[PDB]
């Protein structure tokens, strides 16, 4: 909601990137692994389109 | 690839008995006109 | 400990009893090397020879004479400032005697409990085991080791007045049940666990009032204030800073 | 030990305060002197602690040095001077309100000389080694 | 929403204070406090340090050991000193003297680079301004913009630390390229002047004033954790241990144990850039390692 800070740190999720910065611009999609102990139909893609981080996979999730 | 569960997320089918609930159970309950209700959970196989 | 189960010898390592020529009165916990963490006003007796300490205690008047090991007394410390009339700074320290071939105390079967450092680490609403060799009811039941899961609840001076003292004691104690560690189980273990589960020693038995249900909880002296009383007798411990 | 006077190195002074038994090293400065039929105290300022053991320092608090009377001839401590002096663990006396310090058979007591005093050409060897001992034992210390 | 907790102010807790935070390696804790250990105490598993006096210590924790005993004996290089080696950090092109562009001239090389704006936030901020003469570190609420500022060079320095260091010498810095070089690192030091409330005071235990969003949000804005060792709830994406301190995110699953309690390290089952005289911060976590350990209740013989 302000690219300015790291993604949202998801709950049942966890990062794939190095991330070694703070500020983001230009769509920088965030690449969510499924953590262990947990199946999803594949890598749940968060987007930051200038404005607001975005969910570019919204029926995907980690279930148990 | 793309919109499917990996291979190493699927728990095959293995438990195929041709009988099983080999179980005892007791009519503790409180009557209800005589009846005594029994409630129990049990897990289906494959 | 009134309701609860009985110990057997995996559970509660940390469990130390003190038994006189009369019985048992109260009873400890170890803390590592050669050190007892109990309550000023059960030891103030100053013979020191006749104090016997047992660990791996199971169940009384039987034991399992393997490993029912038992240390003698060598030294007694407790608190200057203690008043007997308040009950505060309830705390003393028992320093175990071990022969001259084997400097320090071995003790393969106990293990030791951390020590608080801050009165930040736990809060009300915490799961916290209270044991000792106390007595349900009223019956005599100083027999079998009893332990039961207990809670802290917060600002104690509603429930005792002007006798509660939150700087140097606190109170355990559980809503609407009626376990409550009473009378019998004097200066023992108020064990909590973190996330970790690292094994904490958050207060001992001070005092109390009667038993009486979740109407008055049991009182236990904190021990995180006390923390550099501790620290300066036994020679910065076990326990990380 | 009354040492002084002698061949007083610097290997000595590591040799010496480097023992076992030695708990603590400190540089104190002596604010006051209550002199006493029974006792002698000398309130010390621990301006800078050496080498700490089991009393627990601030700097700017002060501590007692209880020494017997038949001692205040051997070594006239005058106040606003400072000192090197370090003891045995065994020389603790008190609980801890009022937790003395004894200089007994055991306790090195060096004067130590002024800033001023330094610049001067007697103290010269004393300073040098002095404020080498410090550094050595700071950053060094005993090899245990 | 009551975030910040009234009894906790009272006592003003800082980074020395036991009761909330872990000390560092070349600390005790003392009753409640944080006090300088000797020298000689430190683990004596380490690599040389160099200091600002050109004096060579064994390892980097009787470094820090020392100046928390002697103030003023910051950081230099990593390993032996060196003669004509300098570390210097300036401000250009400022309108007065407590604000401008950071600039960096390393112990190693002599051309003074810049720093991006994507690798500097608050951590790196109050240090900045601490060895600049800043006693407040840096200040949250204003931020110096150019004024239309032509760059030439493209060369920056990736600057990151911790927060709680000394001076800018200590962190770690690597060299990037950027195109066009629109990244421009700013820094506004504090200025002192004491004042009156309304403003959302939100009062430092140094003094310093910034924002009520900027306390309890996992950042240390105050620049010695004076806005985060007060927390009922953390504000934004930081994590709150039963203590009440907040914690950045990135400090879940990090391998090292930051609340008291340490819930943050539990069930955790979850890079080109090049050199540049070496990370200190990497070695504070291993001299944390070499700490006194030993069994306290252990479940298992
Ligand atoms: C936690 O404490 C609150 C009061 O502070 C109480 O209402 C609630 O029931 C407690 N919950 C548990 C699980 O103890
Ligand atoms: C806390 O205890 C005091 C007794 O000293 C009582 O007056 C007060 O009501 C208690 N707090 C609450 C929220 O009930
Ligand atoms: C101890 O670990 C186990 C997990 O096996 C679980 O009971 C819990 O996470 C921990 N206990 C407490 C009291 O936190
Ligand atoms: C430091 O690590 C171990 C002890 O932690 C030591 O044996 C080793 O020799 C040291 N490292 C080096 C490079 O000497
Ligand atoms: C610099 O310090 C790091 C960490 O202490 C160490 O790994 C490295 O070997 C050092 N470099 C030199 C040249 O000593
Ligand atoms: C930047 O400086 C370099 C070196 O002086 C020069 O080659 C280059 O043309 C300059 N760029 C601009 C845009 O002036
Ligand atoms: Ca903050
Ligand atoms: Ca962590």
């Amino acid at each position: 909601e302000d690219c300015n800070e790291l993604p949202p740190r998801r709950n049942t999720e966890i990062l794939t990137g190095s991330w070694s910065d703070q500020t983001y611009p230009e769509g920088t999609q965030a690449i969510y692994k499924c953590r262990p102990g947990y199946r999803s139909l594949g890598n749940v893609i968060m987007v930051c389109r200038k404005g607001e981080w975005v969910a570019l996979n919204p029926l995907r999730k980690c279930q148990k | 690839d793309e919109d499917i569960i990996a291979e190493e997320n699927i728990v095959s089918r293995s438990e195929f008995p041709e009988s099983w609930l080999w179980n005892v159970e007791d009519l503790k309950e409180p009557p209800k006109n005589g009846i005594s209700t029994k409630l129990m959970n049990i897990f289906l196989k494959d | 400990i009134v309701g609860g189960k009985r110990a057997q010898l995996g559970d509660l390592p940390w469990q130390v009893a003190i038994k006189d020529a009369s019985g048992i009165t109260c009873g400890g916990i170890y803390i590592g090397g050669c050190w007892i963490l109990t309550a000023a006003h059960c030891l103030r007796a100053s013979k020191t020879h006749r104090y016997q300490i047992w660990t791996t205690v199971v169940d009384w008047i039987h034991p399992d004479l393997k490993r029912i090991v038992i240390e003698y007394v060598d030294r007694i410390i407790f608190h200057e400032n203690y008043n007997a009339g308040t009950y505060q700074n309830d705390i003393a320290l028992i320093e175990m005697k071990k022969d001259g071939n084997k400097k320090d105390c071995e003790l393969p079967r106990s293990i030791p409990a951390c020590v608080p450092w801050s009165p930040y680490l736990f809060q009300p609403n915490d799961t916290c085991i209270v044991s000792g060799w106390g007595r349900e009811k009223d019956n005599e039941r100083v027999f079998s080791l009893q332990w039961g899961e207990v809670k802290l609840i917060s600002n104690c001076s509603k429930f005792y007045g002007n006798r509660f003292y939150e700087k140097e004691m606190e109170c355990a104690g559980t809503y609407d049940g009626s376990i409550d560690a009473c009378k019998g189980d004097s200066g023992g273990p108020l064990v909590c666990m973190d996330a970790n589960n690292v094994t904490y020693v958050w207060g001992v038995v001070s005092w109390g009032e009667n038993c009486g249900k979740p109407e008055f909880p049991g009182v236990y002296t904190k021990v995180a204030n006390y923390f550099d009383w501790i620290s300066y007798h036994v020679g910065r411990p076990f326990i990380s800073q | 030990i009354q040492k002084s006077d002698d061949k007083v190195t610097l290997e000595e002074r590591l040799d010496k305060a480097c023992e076992p038994g030695v708990d603590y090293v400190y540089k104190t400065r002596l604010v006051k002197v209550q002199l006493s039929n029974d006792f002698d105290e000398y309130i010390m300022a621990i301006e800078q602690t050496i080498k700490s053991g089991s009393d627990e320092v601030q700097v700017g608090q002060q501590r007692t040095f209880i020494s017997p009377i038949k001692c205040r001839e051997a070594l006239k401590l005058e106040e606003k001077k400072h000192y090197l002096m370090w003891g045995l663990s065994s020389d603790f006396w008190g609980e801890k309100p009022n937790l003395s310090y004894i200089i007994g058979k055991d306790t090195w007591v060096e004067h130590w000389p002024e800033e001023d005093e330094c610049q001067d050409e007697e103290n010269q060897k004393q300073c040098q080694d002095l404020g080498a001992f410090t550094e050595s034992m700071v950053v060094f210390g005993c090899p245990n | 929403e009551d975030l910040v907790e009234k009894k906790c102010l009272a006592k003003k807790y800082t980074h020395l204070s036991c009761d909330k935070v872990f000390c560092q390696p070349w600390q005790r804790c003392i009753e409640g406090t944080c006090v300088c250990k000797l020298p000689y105490q430190c683990p004596k598993n380490g690599t040389a340090v160099c200091a600002t006096n050109r004096r060579s210590f064994p390892t980097y924790c009787q470094q820090k050991s020392l100046e928390c005993l002697h103030p003023g004996t910051k950081f230099l290089n990593n390993g032996t000193c060196t003669a004509e080696g300098k570390f210097s950090v300036s401000l250009k092109h400022g309108n007065t003297d407590s604000e401008g562009i950071v600039e960096v001239k390393l112990v190693d090389q002599d051309k003074t680079m810049f720093i991006c704006k994507s690798s500097w936030s608050m951590r790196e901020a109050n240090v900045a301004c601490l060895d600049l003469g800043f006693q407040q570190g840096a200040d949250t609420q204003r931020r110096f913009k150019l004024s239309d500022l032509s760059i030439n060079s493209t060369e920056c320095l990736h600057v990151h630390c911790r927060g709680l260091e000394t001076s800018l010498a200590e962190c770690t810095f690597t060299k990037r390229r950027t195109m066009g070089y629109q990244d421009f690192a700013d820094v506004v030091c504090y200025t002192q002047k004491a004042d009156s409330p309304m403003d959302d005071f939100f009062q430092c235990v140094n003094g310093k004033y910034i924002s009520q969003m900027k306390a309890c949000d996992g950042i240390n804005d105050c620049g010695d954790q004076s806005d985060e060792l007060c927390c009922k709830a953390c504000q934004g994406k930081g994590f709150h241990c039963k203590s009440g301190v907040c914690i950045p995110s990135q400090y879940q699953c990090n391998g090292e144990v930051d609340c008291i309690t340490g819930e943050d390290e539990v069930g955790c089952a979850g890079e080109e850039t090049e050199i540049l005289t070496a990370d200190m911060d990497a070695e504070r976590r291993r001299i944390k390692s070499l700490l006194p350990k030993l069994s306290c209740g252990v479940k298992n013989r």
